[PDB]
């Protein structure tokens, strides 16, 4: 179990909006410790039974939450991400899709400098089966277990989740790092949290075309990851130089192809799988 | 989002960067009248398409008479130009850029992009002007110099000079180059660009730096705050279906295969295309259903996939999502009967009511094959062809 | 050239004129997210097409919930909207404007155009807001007040004030109106506009003037010096064939008849259409051949005219021009041959070698009828159908 | 014979360009007295055997011409029209198509105030069969005669020219006033030059949709034109609110339809013709 657990108190920024409301009920029902939410101008009211604040700082005082989930539209996301960093939230989970690459580039710098952690943006979220759910993922397909998963794709995660629930293994914690070009946490940051997690016996690492986060992690894995790692890369049949849905999913200047990633994952001795159908199968081999 | 050469040149002009004198024309008459507005010949005539390698395809020429200009214009306006960067259809030429010829002394390369790896906007300069930069980087990586904009301070002159000297410029060319680096770096930050490419950045025989060509890419995610750029979009350069899909919250990209795919999720969409490939199939398109798989949206997706005649079968693969599977199966049927789908449709549902839905599909009578799991569904469609 | 409502509103904002807060959207998600950016409801949702009478057609609505916004967007984006000012096809809706609702106290009318008669830019105001201004001008002409910009001095505040008083405004509303008059007058002269229409120019319950709708027309002849407006053109709102013809220096306008016309000269083109009407025919299009009747240009004209299936015959009428009548006849044949024209083509040549050419046509052994003079040619095509 | 004649000395602005060169040879060969031309930066050279000047003034001095024909692209036409007005040219013929409406609006005011005459822009020109030709029209279809013609259309003029040459009548002087919204000379200005021309026995007045120049001339004709007038209006079959080729050819706000123009020419007692085929025929009736 990494990042979150039964004890993590969470507030939601953009709490009174469509997605915010909906996915919060889902979290509340799953048992997640939503302690409240923020929507400027609606401070001093209740929504889904929790208190709503005008600013992230007032929320942090009144509740002492330490993580924030963001359901705020792209145009204002950078402001809200920085507001959280600045009210002392130590864990930020951003669902929002469409944040300008240049905004992330600046936000990333500030995250790292201020010691804050952010999963996202443009991601499903994070879940610790049985204890905590922050995100849009469907809670009933996971089961407390020993496999940890990091993925750039959300839906691909659900395939792997399902397989590992069926082969009976279960999951420690599932991390969706997002499909953007510059996320707040990449593979190596999450890989390393698993290596040090007792509850995690093996790791399922799911990636896709574009960028070099896979390759860089490969290199890291070889040298610092001891637990068994099974990886799958999506996008072998993808055309060059075209965004494939995800802003970060694009083969640019002939770099970041599905295959180079496989190749390099294998060099680091990772159990690659060519069909996402056999993810469960390969874990049986560990 | 891409811009045309003439549009990038206009932008440079606004920020005071140097480009040759020119005029974008929509009629051969405009083209030929540009001659005398520019001055004495000869002149350069260039087709305006988003793709590169326009030279090779014969879309760029130097001519000597007004008649030759008219002739070029007549030859291309309204036609499609195929370069090694366009698909087989090529892109439609609707404007010819007619500019003054330049006395080239030396050809350089200046460019910038967001380096995913270092999480910075990186500028690259090289003396290997006039060559596709990816060749240079593979063969002679030591001939490409780079600097990275510090988000804290913004572009600084010392970085401009650094590159200037590594290229071996001296004198006034060092100043000129610095000023151009500063301009581009600013345009980049201010207009939310994703990519800049001046190839070639020329040193004229008269001793000045000038941007001969220009290639800009803007970050689509930022258009909400780039009103001017929004207006400059030229849909004529894209596969019309891509825009059409976007209106319906679908991400479409056509390929060449005969098996259509309708999946929800970019990763699952790419995964599905691959597993169909693994089992001998040929994916015909990538289509990610963004919105809820509602009847109307599913119908739309069918219309788009089937707009291509190479399609012989369609694989639907829907995992979870915010719509109960039985409702999805309902929509899939309406879609088929209303759109009039001829080819066989293989469906893989998963989540709430997956089994109830698979029954609805099977009892429907239509040529819908409810698959029992990913791999089966894969084999099924591959088989159907 | 016409502009969209959202485009005119942006322009007004640039010159500091007042318009409601709004956002132009290209997806239902953008549409629904505009809600909260704007504030509390209700909101106005408007299809963005060049034509008017969008209200009547149900292309404009006031809604109360985000869902309703999404619903509207889903119903229209990608569809064509038909109003009493669009042809039978209507215009494609590719954007929805979502703005804040306005508390209307009173509706006025403000507009400007170039008065051909007095050779001035004339501004018109009326208290009859919300009504097609041509009705008001026919029924109650004394209800429309005008002023004319003096080309020597430019717009002066006393002119703005006069109209303001004739409309019976007083207090701060006189100032506001003067300022709006001054803005619009300026934009008109600066952007080379052809027409401006604020219908309605509203007085809000809170006591302020605001431009609820906006309709601008720019002088196409001036686009060479209005680079920003050039970029704002939306070809999607026009008959594509019109643009296609323009690339080939042809002026095309589709009609409903079955006799196509290819003439050189706007006047001779309109004359020809009329004489065909006189003799029972039904002109199917206006097409003026601008360039020299060269083989390539004549071929193109055929492709465009025949793109319409109602066409049953084609009347070519070419008087003089800078091409020898025998060369024209040659091109007409090569056109009928390359294009594969199924219908009978009647031709009237006149000028150098008219005699020789008519023979070439007759000996060709194609369905070409060389006419002996205007009226005969007229009767011939009418006859051929 | 009005406006020009065998004695009119002419310079051409834009003389060394494509159209300028070509249509000048045609005027030379027809015997028009082309005394020289202007093209800034080419002063002090010869072209088509005439002298070329840098400014309209230098030309007017060195030759004493009094009329100028303009073949200069739209973007610079206003400058060149105003320079000619300045160097004292008393007659200006502008062929140029595409001049911004607002430029003409200003130029018109100057013309009238400075007492200069301009035929155009966007027109074929003016010809006095046998004596003078300034424009693009084909000279060999006219013949010295007694019919005067004013037309917004150039090609329509050629039909009428041809008919009146065949019926033997011939033409005094043919005036193409141009197809723009605001021309430098309208109907009434040219109508009145004919009424006072001995050589002109009858008048052929050709108009089209848009504007109200026809109507206004009608009213004028009734009260001040004595000679017989035969008119034809093009555009009965024209749709509303669409430019028909000519910038000035458009029915706006339901005004300027082919029919109202016929109606009003008839009220002033003008021989209207519904088929441009019978223009000659109606002249036989006078
Ligand atoms: C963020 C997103 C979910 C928002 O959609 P939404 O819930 O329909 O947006 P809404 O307008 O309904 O609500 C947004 C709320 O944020 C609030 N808000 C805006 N800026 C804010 C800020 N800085 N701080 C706090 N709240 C803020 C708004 O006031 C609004 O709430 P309100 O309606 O009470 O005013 C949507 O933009 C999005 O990004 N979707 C893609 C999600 C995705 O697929 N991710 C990847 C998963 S793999
Ligand atoms: C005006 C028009 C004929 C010019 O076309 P063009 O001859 O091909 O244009 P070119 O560039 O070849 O020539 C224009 C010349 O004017 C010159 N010129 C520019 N500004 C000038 C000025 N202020 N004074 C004088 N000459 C000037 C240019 O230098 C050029 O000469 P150059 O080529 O020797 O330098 C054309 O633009 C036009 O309006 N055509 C339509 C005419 C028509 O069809 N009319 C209706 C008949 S019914």
């Amino acid at each position: 179990s990494i990042l979150i657990d039964k004890n993590t108190k969470v507030i939601c920024q953009g709490f009174t909006g469509s997605q915010g409301t909906f996915h919060s009920e889902q979290a509340i029902a799953y048992g997640t410790k939503m302690v409240g939410g923020v929507t400027p101008g609606k401070g001093g009211t209740t929504h889904l039974g929790l208190p709503v604040f005008n600013t992230v700082r007032e929320a942090v005082a009144a509740t002492g939450a330490t993580a924030s989930v963001i359901y705020v539209p792209a145009p204002f996301c950078k402001d809200s991400i920085l507001e959280a960093i600045d009210a002392g939230i130590k864990l930020i989970i951003t669902i929002t899709e469409g944040i300008p690459t240049l905004d992330m580039l600046t936000v990333k710098v500030k995250l790292d400098e201020a010691g804050v952690r952010m999963i996202g943006p443009n991601c499903p979220g994070v879940i610790t089966p049985g204890e905590c759910k922050i995100g849009i993922q469907p809670g009933h397909i996971h089961k407390p277990g020993k496999v940890g998963i990091v993925s750039r794709s959300g839906t691909l995660t659900y395939e792997a989740v399902k397989q590992t629930t069926d082969y009976g293994f279960g999951q420690s914690t599932c991390v969706g790092i997002g499909g953007d070009p510059i996320p707040g946490s990449n593979f190596i940051d999450i890989l390393e949290m698993f290596e040090k997690d007792p509850q995690t016996e093996a790791i399922v690492m799911i990636g896709e075309i574009g960028g070099s986060a896979e390759e860089e992690a490969a290199a890291y894995i070889k040298e610092h990851v001891t637990k068994p790692v099974v990886g799958y890369i999506a996008g072998v049949t993808a055309p060059k130089g075209k965004r494939m849905g995800h802003a970060g999913a694009i083969i640019a200047g002939g770099k970041g192809t599905a295959d180079e990633k496989f190749a390099a994952l294998e060099a680091a001795g990772v159990k690659t799988v060519r069909s996402l159908a056999d993810i469960g199968e390969a874990l049986k081999t560990v | 989002m891409n811009l045309h050469e003439y549009q990038a040149k206009q932008l440079f002009a606004r920020y005071g960067l140097p480009a040759p004198v020119g005029y974008a024309c929509t009629t051969p008459r405009e083209a030929e009248e540009a001659a005398s507005k520019i001055g004495a010949g000869p002149w350069v005539v260039k087709c305006q398409v988003h793709a590169g390698g326009r030279g090779k395809a014969g879309g760029v020429k130097v001519v000597n008479s007004k008649e030759d200009i008219r002739a070029f214009a007549e030859n291309w306006l309204g036609k499609r130009l195929v370069t090694y960067q366009t698909d087989a259809n090529g892109q439609p030429v609707n404007q010819i850029l007619v500019e003054a010829a330049t006395d080239i002394a030396k050809e350089l390369y200046l460019g910038a992009v967001v380096d995913r790896s270092s999480r910075r906007v990186v500028f690259m300069a090289s003396t290997e002007g006039g060559v596709e930069i990816e060749k240079v980087a593979e063969e002679t990586p030591h001939l490409i110099h780079k600097v990275a904009l510090d988000p804290l301070t913004g572009p600084m002159p010392y970085q401009g000079r650094e590159l200037a000297f590594k290229l071996g410029l001296e004198g006034k060319l060092v100043q000129q180059f610095t000023k151009i680096f500063m301009g581009l770096a600013t345009i980049f930050l201010e207009r939310d660009l994703a990519l800049i490419e001046i190839n070639p950045l020329v040193i004229t025989k008269q001793g000045d730096l000038i941007c001969l060509d220009g290639k800009l890419g803007a970050d689509g995610n930022a258009l909400f705050r780039q009103p001017d750029l929004r207006e400059m979009r030229d849909q004529s350069q894209e596969d019309p279906r891509e825009a059409q899909a976007a209106q319906w919250e679908l991400n479409y990209v056509a390929l060449d295969g005969n098996i259509g795919c309708m999946v929800n999720g970019a990763g699952l969409a790419m995964g599905t295309m691959d597993i169909v490939k693994l089992h001998g199939g040929e994916p015909a398109n990538f289509l990610d259903v963004g919105g809820g798989a509602t009847k109307e949206r599913v119908t739309e997706a069918f219309k788009i996939i089937l707009s291509d005649d190479k399609v012989k079968a369609v694989l639907v693969n829907i995992f979870g999502g915010i719509v109960r599977c039985d409702l999805i199966a309902d929509g899939i049927i309406g879609a088929v009967a209303e759109v009039g789908v001829n080819v066989p449709v293989v469906v893989r549902l998963e989540g709430n009511n997956a089994e109830l839905g698979a029954k609805k599909l099977a009892d429907s009578g239509l040529n819908i094959i409810a698959a029992k799991g990913l791999t089966d569904a894969a084999q099924q469609v591959v088989a159907a062809v």
